[PDB]
C-alpha cells in the first residue's frame, strides 16, 4: 500500500478536451485513447481522425469505432474522492429543473 | 446511437485537483480493475479487445484463445480476425504508477 499525490494521476485520468477528469469515458478502439463521452462525440462531429494521435478513426462513420470504457472510469470514480457523488448528483439537480 | 441526452449536451468540466491531496490505494483496493482473470496478478504487457475493450495480460491471452472458445473471456463475445488485438501503452503507462 502506498499514498500518491493526484498531481501525479491526473494525466492518466483527465480528458484532453473537457480539461477536466473524465466522465462517462468513451475510448478509440484504434489508437486506445479516451475522452469524456461528450467532449469526442461533439468532436468526432467534426473530425474523423484523433484529436491526439491523429489517426483516422474511420473513413466515413468515426462513431462506429469508439466504444465506452467502463473499467476506465470505474478506476476514475474510485481513485478521485467524491467525484461519482459530484457528478450524480449534478445530474439529478439538472432533472430536477428540467422535468 | 450517441445521441446526447439534456444533461450531456448542456454538462460541464468536471473540475480537477490541483490541491496535492494524496490517495491511499492497497493491492487489493481496485483490484477488480487491474488483475487479468487469467493469471489473477497484476497486469503485464496489457492487450485489449477492439470489440468491447476489455485488457488482458499479453502473454496470459494467447492461451485462452488456445484452448478452443474464441471468444472475450469476460463478455464471451465472439472474438473476431487478429486485429482485434492491440497492445495497451496508455494503460501500462498507468500501472507504472502503482508498483503495488
Ligand atoms: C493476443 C492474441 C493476438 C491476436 C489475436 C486476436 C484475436 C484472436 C486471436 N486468436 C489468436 C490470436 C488472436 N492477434 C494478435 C496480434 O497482435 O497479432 C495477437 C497477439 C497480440 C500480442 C502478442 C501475441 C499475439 Cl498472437
Ligand atoms: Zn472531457
Ligand atoms: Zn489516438
Ligand atoms: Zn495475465
Ligand atoms: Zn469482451
Amino acid at each position: 500500500t502506498t499514498r500518491i499525490k493526484i498531481t501525479e494521476l491526473n494525466p492518466h485520468l483527465m480528458c484532453v478536451l473537457c480539461g477536466g477528469y473524465f466522465i462517462d469515458a468513451t475510448t478509440i478502439i484504434e489508437c486506445l485513447h479516451s475522452f469524456c463521452k461528450t467532449c469526442i462525440v461533439r468532436y468526432l462531429e467534426t473530425s474523423k481522425y484523433c484529436p491526439i494521435c491523429d489517426v483516422q478513426v474511420h473513413k466515413t462513420r468515426p462513431l462506429l469505432n469508439i466504444r465506452s470504457d467502463k473499467t476506465l472510469q470505474d478506476i476514475v470514480y474510485k481513485l478521485v474522492p467524491g467525484l461519482f457523488k459530484n457528478e450524480m448528483k449534478r445530474r439529478r439537480d439538472f432533472y430536477a429543473a428540467h422535468p | 446511437t450517441w445521441e446526447l441526452s439534456l444533461y450531456e449536451l448542456q454538462r460541464t468540466p468536471q473540475e480537477a485537483i490541483t490541491d496535492g491531496l494524496e490517495i491511499v490505494v492497497s493491492p487489493r483496493s481496485l483490484h477488480s480493475e487491474l488483475m487479468c482473470p487469467i493469471c489473477l496478478d497484476m497486469l503485464k504487457n496489457t492487450m485489449t479487445t477492439k470489440e468491447c475493450l476489455h485488457r488482458f495480460c499479453a502473454d496470459c491471452i494467447i492461451t485462452a484463445l488456445r484452448s478452443g472458445n474464441k471468444e472475450c473471456p469476460t463478455c464471451r463475445k465472439k472474438l473476431v480476425s487478429k486485429r482485434s488485438l492491440r497492445p495497451d501503452p496508455n494503460f501500462d503507462a498507468l500501472i507504472s504508477k502503482i508498483y503495488p
